[PDB]
């Protein structure tokens, strides 16, 4: 990767010198077989721009790699097909910054390659979606229409059905239109066909919706009048309460039912993933109800997927992301209930974990992540405040749900503050901007460009307004980690005493799940480790603190708690 | 059908898998080559497949890393990985510009491991016994060049690159690396035509900027390759002209050897001769000591570069250069006196001019006065400093006069003035001399050192005329008494004044100061003095023999000369660089040296010489041993066995003598003389055995109380019972005696008063022997680590010896750790060596891969013979050091953190060995710990009652 980066620098400074040995490089690529998808999507992206800009041997290398693709359009090795297809899409990505004849040749090439095999077709559509999403700034409209005119015949010629049920009366299950449009009777025929789409394979159905969103975002600056009315689609599936039929264990239809509901759920995920960000009249509530619908769909997915002891869906419930159609960051842009917010923070937590510390989670810079989160955290903070008041007020279904939402959200703030990039001062300007936003939310006005330690104090008063309302030990520990992440690297005495007292009472705070069953486990152990390490780091007299813990903290546990805890510290137990 | 097969294999490797194809092809061509060696149609096809494979690795670079297979094969069992075709293939790929360093350092570690293995095998026949499989990479890598005589180009490039980095990586395994590199470079230069110019360019570019490391290899292989092929330099358009700048880097010996090497090409080529003469002409008048040394060194060679003894302007023009250079300092005046004879052996009238110049030089300090006050013009050689080495000039005068006399106006004058000087020294005693005071010398004084340089200069003056009178007179009593008077002046002024007030404060390790005699002269003197009695003897030696002080000097000079041949490769006087010449001289002087010893201190001197003749004979004249061995009057052993037998007779008589007649200096030399002569006894002789059983039986019987005598004799026994059998049998017996001789670790049970050797008494069991036994024990453990390394169908044989030896070795330490050792370094050695033998761990660690009953018995032995006894040692070393610590000033921190440091390390080694038993016990499903006992630790309690 380092060598590809320096080759990129060489080609951007001057391509001509590279063209002296670019023939040898191309013959090398033709020779060895050690290709990897990312290094293809960079190498082919670099390799084609030289032919149509500079003229030393550009025609030779261009036609050489073209002929390589044509000869290996359907290679004996299977993976060469998909690396050739990603190479091709990055060629037309570079071209779409003439090539019309070569573009026609390669498009006919891939069309013959994607005759009926769906897997390569799904991969091709997914990579084209990646292309347009990465180069959204400027792609040629007329060339894209010349190439991507299949949009009008792909979706609204194969998955559009009349709203009334009049097709395939006798089938595996009756077709039932669930999650109907809010404003009924607005189109002649709006319903997507998946249940009769037993198999066109249903694998090539999710990424092409992202593709349609990008087509309508490129044809018009907005995304209306072509699919705007085509979002409220009563989704043509089986009966809703078929989960009661899961006891039958058909393994011939219920097994197909699992993939059916999986594809429909991925469809819905794209629906929220597509048009949430756009702001328009009479559609925000539709997005909210779609989010509630995907919540319910995950709920029904859980039982049916638990019933089957093994199943493999195509990438095109908690640890199921690789087989799941990934959600972007634009979903939280419109944060302006408990389960839906829990789901949103759940899929946000992994993203913030990876970006701030196929694999579509790995295509955004941490600085862009920071500017995006600071751009749209105001509704986040408003919801934080309201559900914090809810916690301040005091059945399991909402209490545990909101506790999990609280924990995930405070984990979000921790990894938004424990981001190791804060060591250098370059990003500290956006940090200061975020602290001014937070302090303005806490203290109205009179807080612009206050000094750093007083900003720490402002964050201290604000983020510890939520101190008294902590349902789970995870939330308390993660709040302490939030402050440790925002507190000065050279730890200051007032914060020393503050954190000493806070972690003292957290170790002294009882931790009780709503249905009994004290919050033990393995994640509990690691969180206790980190919290107590931070405490003993920030306690003033460390030796006195450990002496107290070992003199009154433990012996009560050793003499009283068979399964309970120490009286002074309910966090100490036989297990812990 | 082999070319089609290799074609389909590299076609498969180009696109498909490439893992096992290389192994198959290398194995097939290995068996093909092993058949073939037991021709052209095979060499051509092998070259073609080599080219195909190198093209494959060039285009498909992924077939070379799968180096890993060869490395794994070498690691599994060392040696059986560097097949001739495998090494040729990697050598061809070494010039690929990719993955060169990985392959190259793999070869470096493999070849250094192989040379170390060969060194160990030549140092241990027992390892040869249990590991007959030897893989000598030198031979196979010098066989490729033998096979590279069939148009191999990239193979030759790999060879030359490998050699270049071999000289690079040199800087004894490093010396062996130099030898291998010189060999491969010479072979690839001799047989490869179009690359020999490249080899010459590489060696010319490698010699420069290389002086810190010993770089004699460059000059010697350059001389070899130019004597094999002198036309290469002219083919390279004589690129040696740029090398003339080396007069400033290190022209002490490199310039001399370089000119020696390039002598024929300077002679044939006029341009290089002109460049040399001009560079030396501009160098001579440079006023730098180093530049002038380089200039005079080059002059020493250029005169003999041209030969006319059997273009006259060339002869006459060079005469005045050295005459002009004579005016410079004494240091640069030095070497011309020595080097004049070498060129004087090569001229007729140039010799006459050189004599005239030297005569004019000596007239400067002659003071012609006809037998009066001494002719000492040493005042001019004062600019505390010295301006002219009169002694060297006189020595050169005498030697050149002798040469001129032997070859066939001023010559008659030359003889008479030399005779006048001899008659003047005998009449000028230490009363007309200015240095009559017994203490005028004073170090670090402006006048004392002036006396010192005057004192040393006159000593050389006397010595030279000793040579003159002995040679000019032939059994003439008148000249013999002159020799007596000369040494009378010599001894009266050398024995006293100097080495009383001059420099004797430190005990003189050496003897009569640096002598300016001839190896030819001293040979004639001793041969005429001893082992010579004829009517031609004019009763002069009878009165000469009364001068026993002259006797001691007469041989001490010879000891000085051969010592020069010991430390360095040359000597002084005429014929100092013609190895055959001293070889004949050494062949002659040795007999009379032996005759003087066998005639019956004085004999102590000649015997010390013989030790140094034999030492020099083996270390320098290794190829010339058979003639020297036969010259003492073909198998060397029978004559060698004869030579030691007479030395054996001397020892048995001397050792059996009373303690009042032990003359320890004689015993050390004679013991060492056997340890040097016994080196060259061949392995396949019986005389090896009866001699070996003789030194054992002499050890069992004799009870010698000397320390160096016991140490020296034991080294001989362990330098010979190291190439015939396993020494652990001897070490155990020595340990048996040491434990019996000394007390016991527990001082409660009495060891039976056995005596396996009579040498070990109440005194010799001191570090004298206990450090040698542990020294040998460390050596045995060192090679066992190599065997364990090799162990990690031939594997079973390796494990048999190691378990058997370690079982015996454990019995050694078990009986040695129970010894009540005294304080000092002998305790410290045992504690550290015990830490070594436990690191038993590696053998256990290897067998984790597998259990055998023999290994279980070893741990049974180890648990019941080492660990419980080892901890008892620690409970004893704590009190012996407490007693030893009371004798402080009767800071101490040095002596408390130095006598106790081994103890924590020994504890760690025990537990680490103990820990890896846990891993084996669980994995090997057998509990092997019922044999041993629980680990024991120690605490303390500061006795506050006796605090003060």
């Amino acid at each position: 990767d380092i060598s590809l980066d320096v080759l990129t620098d060489l080609v951007i400074l001057h391509p001509s010198l590279l063209l002296r040995y670019a023939t040898f490089v191309k013959t090398i690529l033709d020779s060895m077989q050690k290709l990897n998808p990312c290094q293809i999507r960079k190498l082919f992206y670099i390799l084609s721009t030289l032919a149509f800009s500079q003229r030393q041997e550009g025609s030779y290398i261009q036609d050489d790699m073209h002929m390589v693709i044509r000869k290996w359009l359907s290679s004996s090795v299977p993976n060469h097909k998909q690396m050739g297809i990603i190479g091709a899409v990055t060629m037309m990505g570079s071209v779409a910054l003439e090539c019309d004849g070569q573009l026609s040749t390669l498009l006919d090439l891939v069309g013959f390659c994607c005759e009926q095999t769906p897997e390569v077709l799904a991969l091709y559509y997914d990579e084209l979606a990646n292309l347009i999403e990465k180069q959204k700034g400027n792609l040629d409209l007329q060339l894209l229409d010349k190439f991507g005119k299949s949009l009008v015949e792909d979706f609204p010629n194969d998955f559009v059905v009349d709203l009334s049920p009049t097709v395939d009366g006798s089938f595996l299950f009756p077709v039932k239109s669930l999650y109907n449009l809010d404003e009924d009777e607005t189109q002649g025929a709006i319903a997507i066909n998946l249940l009769p789409l037993v198999s066109v394979s249903p694998i090539c159905l999710s990424p092409c919706f992202r593709l349609l969103r990008l087509y309508t975002g490129e044809q018009n600056n907005g995304s209306l009048e072509e699919i705007d009315a085509l979002l409220g689609c009563p989704l043509y599936l089986t009966d809703l309460e078929v989960e009661g039929k899961l006891d039958s264990l058909s393994k011939q239809e219920r097994e197909f039912l699992c993939s059916l509901l999986f594809y429909a759920l991925n469809w819905f995920r794209e629906v929220v993933n597509a048009f949430c960000q756009q702001q328009d009249a009479e559609m925000k509530g539709k997005v909210l109800t779609r989010l509630q619908n995907i919540t319910e769909l995950q709920n029904v997915l859980g039982k049916c997927l638990a019933a089957t002891p093994g199943y493999v869906p195509p990438p095109a419930l908690q640890s199921y992301r690789p087989y799941f159609r990934e959600l972007d960051l634009e979903v939280f842009s419109v944060l302006h209930g408990p389960a839906e917010l829990c789901f949103l923070l759940d899929d946000m937590c992994w993203k913030l974990e990876h970006v701030l510390t196929f694999s579509h989670l790995c295509q955004r810079s941490p600085k862009e992540v920071a500017v995006c989160v600071v751009k749209l955290l105001k509704p986040l903070c408003n919801h934080m405040e309201n559900m914090h008041n809810y916690f301040q007020t005091v059945n399991i279904q909402e209490y545990q749900l909101m506790s999990s939402c609280y924990h995930q959200l405070l984990l979000a703030f921790r990894l938004l503050f424990a981001w190791s990039g804060f060591s250098q001062h370059e990003n500290s300007n956006l940090l200061r901007s975020a602290l001014q936003v937070l302090a303005d939310r806490l203290k109205p006005g009179e807080t612009e460009f206050l000094p750093l330690e007083e900003l720490i104090s402002e964050s201290f008063q604000y983020l510890l307004n939520f101190q008294a309302s902590i349902p789970s030990f995870q939330c308390a520990f993660i709040l302490t980690q939030v402050l440790m992440a925002i507190s000065e690297k050279p730890m200051t005495g007032w914060k020393r005493e503050k954190m000493a007292s806070l972690a003292k009472q957290f170790l002294c705070q009882s931790w009780m799940k709503p249905g009994g069953d004290r919050e033990k486990g393995s994640h509990f152990n690691s969180a206790l480790h980190t919290l107590l390490c931070v405490y003993l780091e920030h306690t003033d007299n460390i030796l006195k603190a450990i002496e107290e813990i070992s003199s009154v903290g433990v012996p009560e546990l050793i003499n009283s708690a068979k399964d309970g805890c120490s009286s002074t510290y309910p966090t100490l137990s036989r297990q812990t | 059908e082999i070319p089609p097969l290799v074609y389909q294999l590299l076609l498969l490797s180009a696109k498909g898998s490439k893992k096992t194809v290389l192994e198959g092809i290398i194995s097939f061509f290995n068996q093909l080559d092993k058949r073939q060696k037991e021709l052209d149609q095979l060499r051509h096809v092998e070259g073609t497949v080599i080219l195909h494979i190198v093209s494959a690795i060039n285009l498909d670079q992924d077939i070379g890393e799968e180096i890993k297979h060869l490395k794994t094969e070498q690691q599994k069992d060392p040696g059986k990985a560097l097949c001739p075709f495998s090494v040729s293939l990697l050598l061809s790929t070494a010039v690929k510009h990719r993955l060169q360093e990985q392959i190259f350092d793999f070869l470096k570690t493999s070849i250094t491991r192989s040379c170390k293995d060969l060194q160990i095998l030549q140092a241990s026949k027992f390892l040869q016994d249990l590991c007959p499989q030897q893989y000598d990479v030198t031979a196979v890598i010098l066989e490729v060049v033998k096979n590279s005589a069939f148009g191999w180009d990239h193979v030759t490039q790999g060879l030359v690159d490998l050699g270049f980095s071999l000289m690079e990586s040199y800087e004894m395994p490093a010396q062996q690396a130099c030898k291998l590199g010189a060999s491969i470079l010479l072979e690839t230069f001799k047989v490869h035509e179009p690359i020999r110019s490249d080899i010459l360019e590489q060696v010319l570019n490698r010699v420069l900027t290389k002086a810190a490391s010993p770089v004699s290899h460059f000059i010697d292989l350059l001389s070899n390759i130019v004597v094999s092929a002198p036309l290469v330099l002219q083919n390279s358009s004589s690129r040696v002209t740029e090398t003339f700048d080396n007069l400033s880097f290190l022209p002490i010996d490199t310039v001399q050897g370089l000119l020696r090497a390039v002598q024929p090409l300077l002679k044939v080529s006029m341009s290089v001769r002109d460049s040399l003469i001009l560079v030396l002409q501009k160098a001579i008048f440079s006023r730098q000591l180093d530049a002038r040394k380089a200039a005079v060194a080059g002059f020493l060679l250029l005169l003999r570069n041209f030969k006319i003894l059997g273009n006259e302007a060339f002869c006459l023009e060079i005469l005045g250069s050295l005459r002009r250079c004579l005016s410079q300092q004494a240091d640069v005046r030095l070497m011309l006196y020595e080097g004049f004879y070498d060129v004087l052996r090569r001229n007729s009238q140039l010799a006459s001019s050189i004599m005239e110049t030297l005569l004019s030089q000596i007239k400067q300090y002659y003071l012609p006065q006809q037998d009066l006050l001494p002719p000492l013009k040493l005042e001019g050689c004062i600019m505390i400093f010295l301006q002219e080495p009169l002694a060297h000039l006189l020595c050169c005068i005498q030697h050149c006069l002798a040469w001129y006399k032997s070859t066939v106006g001023f010559e008659q004058n030359f003889e008479e003035m030399l005779e006048s000087v001899t008659r003047r020294m005998i009449k000028s005693e230490l009363e007309d001399f200015e240095l009559d005071k017994s203490a005028d010398f004073s170090p670090s004084s402006g006048v004392g050192v002036k006396n010192n340089i005057y004192a040393i200069q006159v000593m050389g003056i006397c010595e030279v005329l000793i040579e003159y009178n002995f040679k000019i007179g032939n059994f003439s009593k008148n000249k013999f008494e002159d020799v007596l008077g000369l040494f009378t002046c010599y001894n009266k002024l050398s024995e006293i004044l100097k080495e009383k007030a001059g420099k004797n404060k430190s005990t003189l390790g050496n003897r009569i100061a640096r002598s300016f005699l001839s190896m030819g002269f001293v040979s004639t003197l001793l041969t005429a003095l001893f082992r010579d009695n004829a009517q031609s003897h004019e009763e002069s030696l009878a009165v000469l023999r009364s001068s026993t002080e002259f006797m001691r000097y007469a041989v001490s000079v010879a000891l000085q000369k051969v010592q020069q041949l010991e430390e360095m490769g040359q000597t002084d006087g005429p014929d100092g660089q013609n190895p055959e010449k001293m070889f004949q001289n050494l062949c002659k002087i040795t007999r009379v040296l032996l005759w003087r010893y066998t005639s019956i201190s004085i004999s102590l001197l000649c015997l010390e010489g013989l030790l140094r003749i034999f030492n020099t004979m083996q270390q320098l004249y290794a190829a010339r041993i058979p003639q020297f061995l036969q010259a003492l009057d073909i198998n060397v052993t029978e004559k060698a066995a004869f030579q030691i037998r007479q030395f054996q007779r001397s020892l048995v008589n001397q050792l059996s003598s009373a303690e009042d007649d032990f003359n320890s200096k004689e015993t050390q030399l004679l013991i060492t003389i056997l340890s040097t002569l016994s080196k060259l006894l061949d392995p396949g002789s019986q005389q090896f055995l009866q001699f070996l059983t003789w030194t054992v039986k002499i050890c069992k019987e004799n009870a010698l109380e000397d320390l160096s005598c016991c140490k020296g004799l034991l080294t001989l026994l362990f330098s010979l019972h190291v190439l015939y059998k396993s020494p652990v049998s001897l070490l155990r017996e020595l340990a048996q005696d040491i434990h019996a001789c000394l007390g016991d670790i527990d001082q409660d049970v009495e060891i039976e008063s056995r005596s396996h050797f009579a040498i070990v008494n109440v005194k010799t069991a001191a570090p004298t022997v206990c450090l040698l036994v542990l020294g040998q024990a460390d050596k045995v453990l060192e090679e066992v680590d190599w065997l364990i390394k090799r162990l990690t169908n031939q594997t079973q044989a390796l494990e048999k010896g190691v378990i058997l030896q370690l079982g015996t070795l454990l019995t050694v330490f078990h009986e040695l750790v129970q010894t009540a050792l005294p304080a000092g370094s002998c305790v410290d050695s045992l504690l550290r060596s015990l830490s070594k033998t436990y690191a038993l761990t590696s053998l256990i660690k290897h067998y984790i891969q597998a259990v055998p009953g023999r290994l279980e018995k070893l741990v049974k032995l180890s648990g019941s013979h080492l660990t419980p006894q080892c901890y008892s040692f620690i409970t004893y070393v704590q009190n012996i050091h407490s007693e030893s610590l009371s004798f402080a000033e009767e800071t101490v921190m040095a002596k408390v953190l130095r006598d106790t440091k081994p103890i924590p390390n020994l504890i760690f080694a025990i537990e680490q060995y103990e820990k890896f038993l846990i891993h084996l016990s669980k994995k090997s499903k057998v509990n092997l710990m019922q044999y041993m006992k629980l680990s024991t630790s120690r605490d303390f309690r500061i006795n506050a009652s006796m605090l003060d």
